[PDB]
RNA sequence: GGCUAAUCCCCCAUGUGGACCCGCCCCUUGGGGUGUGUCCAAAGGGCUUUGCCCGCUUCCGGAUGGGCCCGCGUCCCAUCAGCUAGUUGGUGGGGUAAUGGCCCACCAAGGCGACGACGGGUAGCCGGUCUGAGAGGAUGGCCGGCCACAGGGGCACUGAGACACGGGCCCCACUCCUACGGGAGGCAGCAGUUAGGAAUCUUCCGCAAUGGGCGCAAGCCUGACGGAGCGACGCCGCUUGGAGGAAGAAGCCCUUCGGGGUGUAAACUCCUGAACCCGGGACGAAACCCCCGACGAGGGGACUGACGGUACCGGGGUAAUAGCGCCGGCCAACUCCGUGCCAGCAGCCGCGGUAAUACGGAGGGCGCGAGCGUUACCCGGAUUCACUGGGCGUAAAGGGCGUGUAGGCGGCCUGGGGCGUCCCAUGUGAAAGACCACGGCUCAACCGUGGGGGAGCGUGGGAUACGCUCAGGCUAGACGGUGGGAGAGGGUGGUGGAAUUCCCGGAGUAGCGGUGAAAUGCGCAGAUACCGGGAGGAACGCCGAUGGCGAAGGCAGCCACCUGGUCCACCCGUGACGCUGAGGCGCGAAAGCGUGGGGAGCAAACCGGAUUAGAUACCCGGGUAGUCCACGCCCUAAACGAUGCGCGCUAGGUCUCUGGGUCUCCUGGGGGCCGAAGCUAACGCGUUAAGCGCGCCGCCUGGGGAGUACGGCCGCAAGGC
RNA sequence: UUCCCGGGCCUUGUACACACCGCCCGUCACGCCAUGGGAGCGGGCUCUACCCGAAGUCGCCGGGAGCCUACGGGCAGGCGCCGAGGGUAGGGCCCGUGACUGGGGCGAAGUCGUAACAAGGUAGCUGUACCGGAAGGUGCGGCUGGAUCACUUUCU
C-alpha cells in the first residue's frame, strides 16, 4: 500500500504537470477530493471528476498550464510551479491561527486540515482557526 | 536521518578543543625558562629562531617562542608566557611577553612597540 | 552550704471556650456539628491613679511566613547494562505540626531498567545575560527569587521557628595558652594581613536617610545601609582650542633635479577661555516627640545632614595632555634607505637567498582616540550535527546476506468517543531586565512614571477535518486456492568419460625435459615417444551465452530421492492479516584452526638451478602445510552495482531469458543496451533511477596518528566486533 | 622501416605539471616531542565480613546502694540499641613514580634498494597465510578501481 495518500496525489499531480499531461488519475478519498476543490477554486487544476478506472474509484485531475512561448523550448510556464507535502506520517504539522504560513507573500497557498474542515490559508485565518498543515502550492 | 532517528539519536554537539593548555584558560601564565636555545624552521624556511623551554606555574614544561630582534633570557629567567604558536616551528605555541618579569623589552623599537615592551622613546 | 524578688515554677478554682475517648448527624481520606464522661486558663506593670495605657489567658477567624506531596521540564559517557533487602508492598506501633520504610517489630516477595535503571564525570537552579534573521548555541558575574554550606564529620538542646556562621556537646586536622593535669579558638560579616595567581580596592565617613531588633517613650544597637576612597575594568558626557593666515618659512622626506609632499599645518593676528582664584551655597528632612483636639481624624511648633563648604548659581580668568594599531591579499592605507633564506615577520595564504610596498628605520598614509593593541574565552560567519537547514555510485558515509523482537509507520467507507490537534473565556506567567511613550539630573550613561506584551501550565466551554481509539463494512495492499512453467537454488546417495600421476606387461633406444639462452633434474637398474592392463585423487571439455538460479556468500558431467524460492493464468477463498526492523537467531568466498581420513595434480614455507651490481623476486627443477572429504571452529573481503528494503508516480526504441494470448503483435516476470523529462560537480543515471515522492533501518562529519591503545565481549589460536 | 636517434598526426593510461633528468615507498641514522605496556614502591576511594566505639536522642532499671517528695512521682546514676570515627582480613577502581620495553608524530639538502603512479617494466588492489635488511615476495580466493589485438635493464 502507499504509506501517504496525499503526498502520493501530491505527486502525481506534480509529476503529470512536468511532462504536460492532459488529466492525470489518483486512487479517490473524500479527503483527496476534499483537497481538489481548494485546487480547482484557487484555479491551479481545470477541477477534477470522478471516473473509475478498471473497477475501482479514481479522480481525473485536469491539469492545466500557460501559452505556449517564445524562443529555444517552447514548452509553456507552469500554473502549478510548487506543490510541496509538509505535515507527513512521522512528522505531522500543527499550527494555531496566529501560526499559518503565507505562501510566497500572498501569491501562493497553504492548505490546511481544521475541524471546520478542508481550507486554505485565508479562508483559515478567516475562520479564525488553525490545524494540520497539509501542503503549500505556488 | 529520519525524523524517528533524529528523535531516538539526535544530533552531536561539537566539542571545540584547545590549542593553549595555558590551563585555566588564563590570558597568560608565568614560568621560569629551563634551556635557552635556537631551532631551525620547517622546510620552506631557514634561521635561527629564540626558543625557551619554559616550566609554567601552571605546572607545565613546554618551549615558547621569543619575539623581537634581541633578548636576554638565560637558565633561570623569570617569563610570562601567552598564547600564539609559531608556524615555523611544530611544538612552540606560545609566546614570551617582551616587557615583562625578567624578559627585557626589545631596544631601538620605534614601532610596533607595544607588541614589543618597548615605552615610548624619550626626548622631543 | 545559706538567704531572696518577680511578668520565674507549681497547686486549687472559674469553662467563654478548646483538647481527648465513645455515639449520632451532615460532609466525604483526619472537614463541620452534637451529646455524655474526662482533661486544660491567666501576670502583672505604669500612671496626668480610681479611668486610661502597656501587658497576661483561652478560643474562632484574618494576614504574612513556612512544612510535606504530586504532573511536566532540567548536562556528558552505554568503552557504565543490569540495579535493589528497608530493598517493594502489607498489618501494628514509634515519631512529627503533618503524610510517608521517616524508624521499628512481624508477614508478603516484591520494586527499578534500552522511554537508559545502576555506575562514572561535571555542576548550585531560576528571573535573566551574551550571541543569532530566526531556530538555536553559550552562559548563570552584578541585581531579585529559591536551595545548600559556615575548618572537616556526627548530634541534639532551647524555642513559634534552628539541628542554629559570630549557641551547645563529641570525634578529627590545625593554631595559640599551659605550673603538662588541662584549657582557648574558627572572617564563605565589614575593613585588613598572608598564601596561591596573569589578576581583583580603604584596617575610611555616618546612623542624616531607607530598613531591622528591643523599648510606652526619650532612646540604644545596626561594617544592613546611605556615602566617600582606590583601579580607564565598563558605560555615558567633556577637554587639549575657535576664526583669519603663502600660487605655500625652515627642518624633514621624495625627485624626471623642473618640481612634488608634511599643509593652513606652524609662526604669527584677533576671539573664546578648561583648569585654577574669589562670593554665595542646596535638595535629600518630616516624621518620631511636644501642645491643642479625644493619646483618634484634624491643626500647630521644635529638633535633626555622613555625603560637604561637595553639587549648583554669580564674579574673575590662562591657549593649555595625545596616543595606540595598521599600510602584500583577505583589508582602508606607499615610497627611500638599511638588511641579503641573515636579522627577523607571520591570523590564514605566505615574506626575506642584493635593488623587499610583507623584516628594521624614516617620510607619507589609513583607522580609532583617553585610549589603542594583545592574549584568553563565548556566539557569529559554520546550511561545518543541517528542526528551520546537509548528506552516503566514484568526494567521508549502505550494515556481507537473511529471518525476525521491540519500536516507528499504515488502503477505502460509515458510526461512537474527543487522547493528540484547533478555538473561546479565565487564572497563572513577582520585581528588575527587554520594548514603546512621557518625564528627572544642563545632555547622556543612569533613573522615575505609564503602557504593551509573552511561551508554558491550571480551569470552564466548544469544533471534529487529520492523527489516535472503539465498533461495523469493503477489496484495490498482503496472503491463500486450482491449473501450468523455467532454472548450474540446496542436501544425500549412486554413477560416466577425458586427462595427469603411479604400478604391471609389451615393443623400442639415447636421450628427455626445460629457457631468452641455460643449468639443476630425470634416463643404459632402459627414461622420453607408442600400445595394452591396473590403482587412485581431484575436476567436469563441447553444450556455454552477451544465458539461467539464489537473500548474500555462491551454484556447472549424468541419474534417483529429499527440499527451498519464484513466475504466469483463472478471479475461486481470507479480509488490511501490511512495510520496515535497534537487539536476538541463522547463513556467510578464500586463507586459517581442531580431530580423523585422503593425497593424483597444484603449491606458501622450504631445497636447489639460472638471472642480477645484489636477487632473501621475477624464469626453471623439486617440494611440506594446504588445496579434497567428515564433523566442529573462525566470521573476513574490491562480502561491489563500491548503489539498504518496500510502495506509488514519470516518453520511447532495441536485444534477450521464461510464461500467457485473438500469436505481424499484445500482455506479465527477469537480464542488457540507447535514450524523453528530470537529476548530477562532472562522469554519468534514466520504468532494472542516481528522477519525482512517502515509510522504516544502517552509516558519514578534514588528513595523519589508527582500525592503533585501553576497556568489554567473542575465539583453541590466528584474531574478530 | 623491426631496431637506435629526432620529429609529426590520432588515440589511450597517468598518483606527472621547472611536466620521466617527473613522481614516489619502507627499514636505518641524527634531533625535538607526546604516548602505549610495565615488576616494584608510594597516595586515595569504595564495598563485604568481624571487632572497638565518643557525643546524643531513645528504651529499660533506678533496688535496705544516693538526693527531693503532698508517696503519685522526679533527679543523679546504671545498662542497652542506634551511632561519627577507628581496626583487621579480603575484594574492586583510580592516581603518582617506575627499571625494562612497544610503536608514533614532527624536523631543506645522511644510508639502502626501487614497491606504487604509464602494461611503472612481474597489471594493481585486496582478505588471509608463510617468508624476507627494507620497500616487499609468494600461495589461495575475490575485485576492476587493468594497458593492447595478438631475456633482465637502477637512479636524478
Ligand atoms: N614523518 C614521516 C613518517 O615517517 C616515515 O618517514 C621518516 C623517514 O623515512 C624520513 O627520512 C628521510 C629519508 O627518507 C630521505 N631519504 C632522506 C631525508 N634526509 C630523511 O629526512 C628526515 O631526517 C632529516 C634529518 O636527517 C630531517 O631534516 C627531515 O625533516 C626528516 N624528514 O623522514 C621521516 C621522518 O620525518 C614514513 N616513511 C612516512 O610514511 C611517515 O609519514
Ligand atoms: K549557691
Ligand atoms: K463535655
Ligand atoms: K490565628
Ligand atoms: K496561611
Ligand atoms: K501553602
Ligand atoms: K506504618
Ligand atoms: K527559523
Ligand atoms: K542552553
Ligand atoms: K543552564
Ligand atoms: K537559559
Ligand atoms: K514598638
Ligand atoms: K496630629
Ligand atoms: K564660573
Ligand atoms: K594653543
Ligand atoms: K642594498
Ligand atoms: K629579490
Ligand atoms: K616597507
Ligand atoms: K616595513
Ligand atoms: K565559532
Ligand atoms: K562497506
Ligand atoms: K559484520
Ligand atoms: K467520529
Ligand atoms: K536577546
Ligand atoms: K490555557
Ligand atoms: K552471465
Ligand atoms: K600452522
Ligand atoms: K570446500
Ligand atoms: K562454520
Ligand atoms: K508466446
Ligand atoms: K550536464
Ligand atoms: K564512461
Ligand atoms: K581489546
Ligand atoms: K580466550
Ligand atoms: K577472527
Ligand atoms: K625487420
Ligand atoms: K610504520
Ligand atoms: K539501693
Ligand atoms: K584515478
Ligand atoms: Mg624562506
Ligand atoms: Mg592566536
Ligand atoms: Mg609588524
Ligand atoms: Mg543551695
Ligand atoms: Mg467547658
Ligand atoms: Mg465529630
Ligand atoms: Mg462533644
Ligand atoms: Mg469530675
Ligand atoms: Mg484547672
Ligand atoms: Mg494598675
Ligand atoms: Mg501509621
Ligand atoms: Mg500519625
Ligand atoms: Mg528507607
Ligand atoms: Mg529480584
Ligand atoms: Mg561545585
Ligand atoms: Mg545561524
Ligand atoms: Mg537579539
Ligand atoms: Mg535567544
Ligand atoms: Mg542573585
Ligand atoms: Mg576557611
Ligand atoms: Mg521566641
Ligand atoms: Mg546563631
Ligand atoms: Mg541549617
Ligand atoms: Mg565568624
Ligand atoms: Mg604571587
Ligand atoms: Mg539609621
Ligand atoms: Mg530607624
Ligand atoms: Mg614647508
Ligand atoms: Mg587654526
Ligand atoms: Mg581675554
Ligand atoms: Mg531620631
Ligand atoms: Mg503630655
Ligand atoms: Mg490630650
Ligand atoms: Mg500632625
Ligand atoms: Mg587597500
Ligand atoms: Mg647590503
Ligand atoms: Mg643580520
Ligand atoms: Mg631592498
Ligand atoms: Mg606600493
Ligand atoms: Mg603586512
Ligand atoms: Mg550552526
Ligand atoms: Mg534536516
Ligand atoms: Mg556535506
Ligand atoms: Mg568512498
Ligand atoms: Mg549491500
Ligand atoms: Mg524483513
Ligand atoms: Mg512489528
Ligand atoms: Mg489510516
Ligand atoms: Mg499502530
Ligand atoms: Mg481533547
Ligand atoms: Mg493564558
Ligand atoms: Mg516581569
Ligand atoms: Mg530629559
Ligand atoms: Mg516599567
Ligand atoms: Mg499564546
Ligand atoms: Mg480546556
Ligand atoms: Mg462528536
Ligand atoms: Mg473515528
Ligand atoms: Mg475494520
Ligand atoms: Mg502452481
Ligand atoms: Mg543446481
Ligand atoms: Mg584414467
Ligand atoms: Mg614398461
Ligand atoms: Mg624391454
Ligand atoms: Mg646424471
Ligand atoms: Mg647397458
Ligand atoms: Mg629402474
Ligand atoms: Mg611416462
Ligand atoms: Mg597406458
Ligand atoms: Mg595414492
Ligand atoms: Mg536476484
Ligand atoms: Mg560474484
Ligand atoms: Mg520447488
Ligand atoms: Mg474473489
Ligand atoms: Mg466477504
Ligand atoms: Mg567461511
Ligand atoms: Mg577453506
Ligand atoms: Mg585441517
Ligand atoms: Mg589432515
Ligand atoms: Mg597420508
Ligand atoms: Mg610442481
Ligand atoms: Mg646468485
Ligand atoms: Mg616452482
Ligand atoms: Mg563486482
Ligand atoms: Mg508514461
Ligand atoms: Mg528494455
Ligand atoms: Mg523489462
Ligand atoms: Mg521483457
Ligand atoms: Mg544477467
Ligand atoms: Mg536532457
Ligand atoms: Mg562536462
Ligand atoms: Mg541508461
Ligand atoms: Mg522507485
Ligand atoms: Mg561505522
Ligand atoms: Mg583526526
Ligand atoms: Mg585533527
Ligand atoms: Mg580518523
Ligand atoms: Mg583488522
Ligand atoms: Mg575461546
Ligand atoms: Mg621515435
Ligand atoms: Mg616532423
Ligand atoms: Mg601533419
Ligand atoms: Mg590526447
Ligand atoms: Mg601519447
Ligand atoms: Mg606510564
Ligand atoms: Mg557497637
Ligand atoms: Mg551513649
Ligand atoms: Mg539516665
Ligand atoms: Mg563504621
Ligand atoms: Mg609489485
Ligand atoms: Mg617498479
Ligand atoms: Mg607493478
Ligand atoms: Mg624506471
Ligand atoms: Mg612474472
Ligand atoms: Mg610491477
Ligand atoms: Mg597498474
Ligand atoms: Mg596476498
Ligand atoms: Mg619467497
Ligand atoms: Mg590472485
Ligand atoms: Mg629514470
Amino acid at each position: 500500500m502507499l504509506t501517504d495518500p496525499i503526498a502520493d496525489m501530491l505527486t502525481r499531480i506534480r509529476n503529470a504537470t512536468r511532462v504536460y499531461k492532459e488529466s492525470t488519475d489518483v486512487p479517490a478519498s473524500r479527503f483527496k477530493e476534499e483537497i481538489l476543490r481548494i485546487l480547482a477554486r484557487e484555479g491551479f487544476i481545470k477541477g477534477y471528476e470522478r471516473v473509475d478506472v478498471d473497477g475501482k474509484p479514481y479522480l481525473r485531475v485536469y491539469l492545466k498550464y500557460g501559452p505556449r512561448r517564445q524562443g529555444p523550448d517552447p514548452r509553456p510556464e507552469q500554473v502549478i510551479h510548487h506543490i510541496r507535502r509538509i505535515s507527513k506520517p512521522g512528522r505531522r504539522v500543527y499550527v494555531g491561527v496566529k501560526e499559518i504560513p503565507r505562501v510566497r507573500r500572498g501569491l501562493g497557498i497553504a492548505i490546511l486540515s481544521t475541524s471546520k474542515g478542508v481550507l486554505t490559508d485565508r479562508e483559515a485565518r478567516k475562520l479564525g482557526v488553525g490545524g494540520e498543515l497539509i501542503c503549500e502550492v505556488w | 536521518p529520519t525524523i524517528n532517528q533524529l528523535v531516538r539519536k539526535g544530533r552531536e554537539k561539537v566539542r571545540k578543543k584547545s590549542k593553549v593548555p595555558a590551563l585555566k584558560g588564563a590570558p597568560f601564565r608565568r614560568g621560569v625558562c629551563t634551556v635557552v636555545r635556537t631551532v631551525t624552521p620547517k622546510k620552506p624556511n631557514s634561521a635561527l629562531r629564540k626558543v625557551a623551554k619554559v616550566r609554567l606555574t601552571s605546572g607545565y614544561e613546554v618551549t615558547a617562542y621569543i619575539p623581537g630582534e634581541g633578548h636576554n633570557l638565560q637558565e633561570h629567567s623569570v617569563v610570562l608566557i601567552r598564547g600564539g604558536r609559531v608556524k615555523d616551528l611544530p611544538g612552540v605555541r606560545y609566546h614570551i611577553v617582551r616587557g615583562v618579569y625578567d624578559a627585557a623589552g626589545v631596544k631601538d623599537r620605534k614601532k610596533s612597540r607595544s607588541k614589543y615592551g618597548t615605552k615610548k622613546p624619550k626626548e622631543a
